[PDB]
């Protein structure tokens, strides 16, 4: 998701 | 590695399409606020600035600023839209984790959701970089989205993009994004002037639809180690 993985 | 993911995202590559959800077409309302209440001065850099919106902001102002961003394709665009616009922001791809050739150059830090992207040593690598290209006692603001904010976002990105899935229940290691993370992040070399709720604007790739979700603005005063300084010091003892 937006941003944590980076960022899909 | 993380260059590629990104760039493809601004290439239009993944399932964000031609909108990934932080591209919002403006600058972030809390960086726009922050200008008004006084707090940017001198040389600014935009870490990760993406396609340029809130370092553009700025320069309209008249504020020197510098974009940085991983992804030559970004920084492509940032450009594009700096020669459109006709405004003198500098743009330039580098690795926020490194800054090499950047040192003691910037004044303000601004980061609108590139912090969030790093976790334990990498937030650290991150800080420790800021703090070779800063100024002695320049000021890093960090705009950061919170768990509350991210869940947010997570649920509505889930609901549009097929590939995105829902966000988990409960509240409860690495994933997490509290007031403390951030706070961890920039230990050496900084202090925290203040940490506050603030908001982080997204867009939906479906609608268009634009919504402010939860996030942390912390603001850090990067101390006076420097030579520069050693020497002023060293002036005034002798
Ligand atoms: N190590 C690194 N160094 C510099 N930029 C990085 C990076 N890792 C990710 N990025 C960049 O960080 C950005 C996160 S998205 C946020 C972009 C911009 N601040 C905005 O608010 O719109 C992306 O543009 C990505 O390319
Ligand atoms: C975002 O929703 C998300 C979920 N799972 C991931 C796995 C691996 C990389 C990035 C991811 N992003
Ligand atoms: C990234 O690795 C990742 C993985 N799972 C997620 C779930 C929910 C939100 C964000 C996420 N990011
Ligand atoms: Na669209
Ligand atoms: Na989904």
């Amino acid at each position: 998701x937006a941003x944590v993985x980076a960022x899909v | 590695h993380m260059t590629e993911v990104f760039d493809a995202v601004y290439r239009g590559e993944s399932p964000f399409g031609k909108r990934p959800p932080w591209d919002i077409g403006a600058p972030q309302p809390a960086y726009v606020a922050l200008e008004k209440a006084g707090l940017i001065q001198g040389a600014v850099l935009d870490a990760g600035c993406g396609t340029g919106e809130d370092a553009l902001h700025l320069a309209g102002l008249g504020y020197a600023v510098t974009g940085l961003d991983l992804s030559p394709t970004a920084i492509s665009v940032a450009r594009d839209k700096a020669d459109a616009r006709g405004l003198g922001a500098v743009f330039e791809v580098a690795d926020a984790l490194d800054l090499t050739g950047w040192e003691e150059r910037f004044d303000t830090v601004i980061d609108s959701g590139l912090a969030h992207t790093f976790e334990g040593d990498r937030l650290r690598a991150y800080a420790t970089a800021l703090h070779r290209a800063c100024r002695p006692g320049a000021v890093a603001h960090i705009l950061s989205i919170s768990d509350r904010g991210s869940a947010e976002m997570q649920a509505r990105l889930a609901e549009a993009i097929d590939e995105i899935p829902a966000p988990l229940p409960d509240d409860d290691p690495t994933l997490k994004r509290s007031a403390d993370h951030l706070r961890d992040g920039f230990a050496e070399g900084w202090t925290i002037e203040s940490i506050d709720e603030s908001l982080m604007r997204g867009v939906i790739p479906t609608t268009s639809e634009l919504l402010d979700v939860h996030a942390w603005l912390g603001r850090f005063r990067r101390d006076w180690n420097s030579s520069s300084v050693d020497k002023l010091a060293a002036a005034l003892e002798h």
